[PDB]
């Protein structure tokens, strides 16, 4: 049927749900906690 | 006289009297013991 | 069968508590009496004397193999 | 000794291997010392509605604070989840046993309130 | 079975060196220490003093996996300014306050027993 | 004996698996092409 | 009897030639990891 | 729900609100006794608890004859789960 | 060289032989169990 | 650039617990010492249990499993004793282990409870905790018996949950979140904490967003292995060891990349 | 890994306060399944 | 072979279950008063299947003896408790109604497998795959019905303390996060 068949299964679903809002925030060193699990980040910390 | 809203209570007691009285195998027990008392005499007289 | 040594979740030592709690009970105490009069404040370890059950004591019954 | 793998049970068909088993430092806590035994997934709830897992565990902490154990007959009318409630309140609880858990880990108390408390898991 | 003993958690082999030093080639003045047979009890103090100084530019830490017994702290430091020396001075003021803070402790038992 | 544990070239060693190894996992009932994949061999210490 | 040795699901066709048991093949329980990518499998040792 | 990960919005109408109508073989509750559904009520009663609709939700609890109902409807629904999958098998072989 | 077991329901112990007919020798019950080993045992206490 | 200074105010002290305020620290360095009450404090638990007879109801693994989380006194040995796998005594010995002894038979109709009273020490300071009754080992039928030596040794709990020398560690900042940490849905039907000082008009504080954790509030309640302040000492003092063997390693490897 | 890794720092639950209404929505259901209720029974005595 | 269950006995729009049968029940061992003694009394009687398709069946007596806007008033038996129609392995479900019938029945299944101490002389059998418990408990959240199947004496089970959180990631689908600490308590 010509899509995918992994997805995103329901607890990440949820959390990238709630996570990707407009009312989310993130401290910087939340925000350094979680670019250190990206294995694609080139090191560069975004602007905020 | 009669149980008006300790019946919660009352019914329970009846559970329980059951319970004490039969027990959860009545069906198996009883039903050997009537074979082996009663029909298996009725076998032997009926050959 | 024999009362837990620990509370799962704490570690409390609950194990020394048993006998005093059966001596609590006949003594006409209610279990929640029973269980802040042996000084078990968090749950977890109320749980772990209200909802024992001392199996040993069936275990006992029976005469021992060796001997 | 139960290690990962191993296939617990609720009472209400809410099966579930063990994921992986952390130690009581990692495990989050409430603002008492109690740390979970298990931690179940949320989503094995709202498709497989097994609310009364939910009404096992608010009796259960009603039951384990008043120091008795609780009744859960199923056609009773004298306990609903409103009288569990009213009766957890006066234990200085939350009203439908949310509890705030502060994390394991980072320490940071967690934004939402977990629902926390005991029920009955039986080993397969 | 497959049960990993115990000792796992905080006993090193031969070979097994405690820290090792990546220099980091994406950015400049970056290095991932990789501390084996630790847990969150370490890496977490020392990213909350890395992220205290002010010259700091990035200072995060993660487990790879909660199974297998080590953690990474990157740290990326302003240039000028070595990762290393951002390193040994967060364990230098760790020891300080805990140090301070074990002594004040030792003061308010000497008050509380005593009146 | 020590003697016939030498390797020259051409030797094969039944070895066993490391990190890295790719097997083909399935379930039963394998319903169409992806109930069976290739994954690579992580070693991780309990037994699932 | 030989064709009711040859005729079954369990017989020598379906049963042996077309779906036989193989060595090199393991079988334990599933259990998540989120900490790993989607191509690797975490083995046990005692099965590697 | 909003997610999209595990539920939908008729499990908060059940959970909430209410179970619904229960039924077997797409239809309601058949008259199995004689003229009634069970021995409770009176013969020919065709209205909604007597037939099958629970009108309680799972926050609530059911009486136990809505109780009884909604265990006919649910094993209507797992005499299908196991039905199914013998035949589905083997429309799978043949077609391969 | 010859085993002590126990006897069962009699709870003493008799000697035994090989290839002798399992019996005790106080009331003749058949069911023997076997004395619990002479060597060491050591249990980790986790 | 550098290290607070942190504060101690203890609120009470007992023999079960220590309760008390951490002031002006960061949140890592206090969940880290919780976590360091739970886990890195050494004390003195029994690991090797050799049955010399057991006849009991309980089979052999159940009792060195009852016998592993009794609690022993701790209070100044653990400091003197090595770890068992670091000495270099002929693998057992006073310097690394503290030897038991049970040697308990029913000769009488009564059941007779095999406690922890009837573990022997032979060092005079390493005894079992138990005013409180003592903690229950197995039940004995007559004619039943259990003999058995045990020794204990030097560990910490993330080795085993034996190791454990606290029964609970309450932890909390900002009992009023001002810091909006955790958002309640319905502030009103939450509980107060101990801590909170808002009178019962008000809900939660007022948000600030230039605040940050401080303040810690800490309910350290020994299981009687130790007494509730030397936990707190030894956590302190591990956890700074801890860091210096760190920086140890660290100056190693900073000497090898130059 | 990263959005489980907000997760952490978010938590997500369900419980029993996520399964009741306020009591105005109470009365709304039992005043429309009162309404169908009723319904049903003059449909009822239209069709005898 | 007829199939039969037990059902009190309602007389005009009365019970026959009077207080005074409570009263001599309640005094058991004491009176001999027993079950039969109230099947002797005309007070309880078995119903079979047949004969429940030519009953009028009150559900529970504080409802359908009272007058309202009237159901029926022709009651001839009053069913014990409701609770009794469940099995013994779906009497163990606290609060089942407030479940879906497939998890019940899905639960039924699985309290059959649930290790626990399965008898009290198993240290005398020589059964084949004995999985026994070291610390069972009895459930906290019990129903009444666990009394007679005499749950809380062999019971199989620990209560925990359950939160149920999205964590780590690994109760992800259906699997639960235990504890280290715990499990080496026993
Ligand atoms: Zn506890
Ligand atoms: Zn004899
Ligand atoms: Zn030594």
């Amino acid at each position: 049927s010509n899509r995918p068949v992994m997805g995103i299964v329901q607890d990440t679903l949820t959390a990238v749900r709630k996570f990707t809002k407009r009312d989310v925030f993130l401290e910087r060193g939340e925000v350094m906690n979680l670019l250190m699990f990206l294995s694609t980040w080139d090191g560069k910390v975004p602007q905020p | 006289e009669i149980t008006p809203d300790l019946w919660q209570e009352a019914c329970w007691i009846v559970i329980s009297s059951y319970f004490d009285e039969k027990g959860l195998v009545r069906q198996q027990l009883d039903s050997f013991d009537e074979f082996i008392q009663m029909s298996v005499q009725r076998i032997v007289e009926d050959a | 069968m024999i009362i837990p040594v620990r509370c799962f979740t704490c570690g409390k030592i609950v194990g020394n508590k048993w006998e005093a709690y059966l001596g609590l009970l006949q003594a006409e105490y209610t279990e929640g009496d029973a269980l802040d009069a042996l000084g078990l404040k968090r749950y977890c370890c109320r749980r772990m004397l209200l909802a024992h059950v001392d199996l040993i004591e069936k275990l006992l019954n029976y005469a021992p193999l060796e001997k | 000794i139960p290690q990962i793998g191993d296939k617990f049970a609720s009472r209400h068909g809410q099966k579930g291997t063990c994921g992986i088993q952390y130690r009581q430092e990692d495990m989050p806590f409430t603002c008492e010392g109690i740390t979970p035994d298990i931690i179940i997934n949320p989503h094995a709830i709202p498709s497989r509605m097994t609310i009364g897992h939910l009404i096992e565990c608010l009796q259960g902490k009603v039951s384990a604070n008043k120091g008795e154990i609780g009744d859960a007959t199923p056609f009773n009318d004298a306990v609903n989840v409103q009288k569990i409630s009213n009766l957890l309140s006066d234990y200085g609880y939350h009203l439908r046993g949310n509890e705030v858990l502060y994390n394991g880990f980072t320490g940071r108390k967690i934004t939402s309130q977990i629902f926390i408390g005991p029920t009955y898991y039986q080993r397969l | 079975m497959n049960a990993p003993p115990a000792f796992e958690s905080f006993l090193l082999f031969e070979g097994e060196k405690k820290i090792t030093i990546n220099k980091d080639t994406k950015v400049p003045n970056a290095c991932l220490f990789t501390i084996n047979k630790e847990d969150h009890t370490l890496g977490n103090i020392i990213k909350s003093q890395l992220l205290k100084d002010p010259q700091v530019l990035f200072a995060g830490y993660k487990v790879p996996h909660p199974l297998e017994h080590k953690i990474i702290i990157r740290v990326q430091t302003t240039p000028d300014y070595s990762p290393q020396e951002a390193f040994t001075n967060a364990i230098t003021d760790l020891i300080s306050e805990l140090s301070l803070l074990e002594e004040r402790f030792r003061v308010a038992i000497k008050d509380k027993q005593e009146g | 004996k020590p003697s016939d544990l030498h390797l020259q070239t051409g030797y094969k060693v039944e070895r066993h698996m490391c990190d890295g190894d790719i097997v083909i996992f399935n379930r039963q009932p394998t319903l169409h092409k992806m109930s069976m994949m290739g994954h690579r061999v992580r070693i991780l210490p309990w037994s699932t | 009897s030989l064709k009711q040795r040859l005729k079954g699901k369990e017989g020598r066709v379906r049963g042996n030639l077309m779906g036989k048991r193989v060595d090199f093949s393991a079988r334990t329980v599933i259990t998540p990891d989120p900490n790993l990518s989607i191509d690797q499998v975490g083995v046990p040792r005692s099965i590697a | 729900v909003v997610s999209g990960a595990k539920g939908s919005k008729i499990n908060i109408s059940q959970v909430i609100a209410v179970v619904g109508q229960q039924n077997v073989e797409g239809k309601r509750i058949p008259f199995g006794f004689k003229h009634r559904t069970l021995p409770h009520f009176i013969k020919d009663d065709y209205g909604p608890e007597s037939r099958g609709f629970v009108e309680n939700s799972y926050l609530a609890g059911l009486t136990p004859t809505e109780f009884f109902f909604h265990a006919m409807g649910g094993r209507e629904g797992l005499i299908d789960t196991a039905v199914k999958t013998a035949e589905t098998g083997y429309i799978q072989r043949r077609l391969i | 060289q010859p085993m002590i077991y126990i006897c069962g329901e009699c709870h003493t112990e008799n000697e035994i032989k090989s290839r002798d007919p399992i019996r005790c020798r106080e009331c003749g019950y058949r069911i023997m169990y076997k004395k619990r080993t002479k060597r060491l045992v050591v249990f980790d206490a986790r | 650039p550098y290290a607070n200074q942190p504060t101690v105010r203890i609120t009470e002290l007992t023999d079960e617990n220590v309760k008390f305020i951490i002031e002006n620290t960061d949140l890592a360095v206090a969940n880290s010492i919780r976590r360091v009450f739970i886990a890195e404090v050494p004390i003195i638990a029994i690991d090797w249990v050799q049955i010399d007879a057991n006849s009991s109801v309980l089979h052999d693994e159940f009792i060195a499993h009852r016998l592993g989380l009794i609690p022993l006194t701790s209070d100044d040995i653990v400091d003197k004793l090595q770890y068992s796998r670091d000495c270099t005594c002929e693998e057992f010995c006073p310097e690394c282990s503290v030897e038991f002894t049970l040697d308990v038979r029913c000769n009488e109709d009564q059941t007779r409870h095999v406690t922890s009273r009837d573990l022997i020490s032979n060092s005079p300071r390493v005894i079992p905790v138990t005013e409180q009754d003592d903690i229950l080992i197995v039940k004995l039928r007559k004619g039943q018996e259990l003999r058995l030596r045990a020794y204990a040794k030097k560990g910490f709990g993330k080795e085993h949950a034996k190791w454990n020398p606290t029964a609970g560690v309450a932890f909390e900042y900002d009992p009023d979140n001002a810091l909006r940490h955790t958002v309640y849905p319905k502030p009103e039907e939450w509980p107060k904490s101990e801590y909170s000082e808002l009178d019962e008009d008000e809900s939660q504080a007022p948000y600030d967003p230039n605040g940050k954790p401080e303040r810690f509030y800490y309910n350290v309640e020994s299981c009687g292995s130790l007494r509730p302040e030397t936990i707190v000492l030894s956590a302190l003092s591990g956890l700074k060891k801890k860091l210096s063997d760190l920086q140890t390693q660290l100056s190693h490897e900073i000497q090898s990349d130059v | 890994t990263v959005i489980n890794n907000w997760l952490l720092i978010e938590g997500h639950t369900i419980g029993i306060g996520d399964s009741i209404a306020d009591s105005k929505t109470y009365q709304d259901i039992q005043n429309t399944i009162k309404k169908a209720k009723q319904d049903v029974i003059e449909v009822i005595e239209k069709a005898h | 072979g007829r199939i039969c269950r037990p059902l009190l006995i309602v007389e005009k729009q009365k019970l026959l279950l009077k207080k005074r049968h409570i009263d001599q029940l309640k005094e058991r061992e004491y009176n001999n008063y027993s079950w039969q003694d109230l099947v002797a009394s005309g007070v309880v009687e078995y119903i079979d299947t047949l004969e429940e398709e030519t009953v009028m069946l009150a559900m529970t007596p504080d409802d359908l003896q009272e007058k309202e806007v009237a159901y029926c008033s022709t009651y001839t038996h009053c069913e014990i408790h409701p609770s009794m129609i469940l099995g013994v392995c779906a009497s163990i479900i606290p609060f089942p109604d407030h479940n879906q019938s497939p998890r019940n029945t899905y639960q039924s299944a699985m309290g059959k497998q649930a290790m626990g101490v399965y008898i009290t002389n198993f240290h005398v059998r020589m059964d084949t795959l004995a999985h026994v418990l070291y610390y069972p408990q009895k459930p906290l959240v019990t129903t009444r019905s666990m009394e007679y199947l005499r749950f809380r004496e062999l019971p199989a089970g620990i209560n925990s303390i359950v939160a149920i959180a999205s964590y780590t990631g690994y109760n992800q689908e259906d699997s639960v996060i235990m504890n280290r600490s715990a499990v080496d308590r026993g």
